[PDB]
């Protein structure tokens, strides 16, 4: 799984000025590369926002 | 036994078989429909600005 600063964006242009941006982004992390979990695999701190604007 | 009309789509050629009155009037009909398109075609392409194609 690719967890880091991700921007996935498909822009679409209004003939004149204003951009339609389909954004799926997040800032995510595996906590500490020397720390475990109460579960079973790695966990991730994510800040995500997927929207069209 | 009277004049008949044809065409080839490899050379795009009119073919006549008949009279010289048919040569005279079908050289007119060649010219009548040998008109090109004027800008606006059968097919258009719309550049959508806020909508996704």
């Amino acid at each position: 799984k690719t967890v880091g600063t991700k921007l996935v964006l498909t822009p679409q242009i209004n003939e004149g000025d204003s951009v339609l941006l389909t954004i799926e982004q997040e800032v995510s992390s595996v906590g500490k590369q020397a720390t475990g979990t109460d579960g079973l695999g790695p966990t991730f701190d994510t800040r995500t926002v997927k929207n069209a604007v | 036994l009277a004049p008949k009309v044809v065409a080839d789509e490899r050379t795009n050629s009119v073919v006549v078989s008949g009279e010289p009155k048919a040569r005279a009037r079908i050289i007119q009909m060649v010219r009548q429909l040998d008109r090109e398109l004027q800008s606006q075609g059968n097919t258009r392409v719309f550049y959508l600005k806020y909508g996704k194609a």
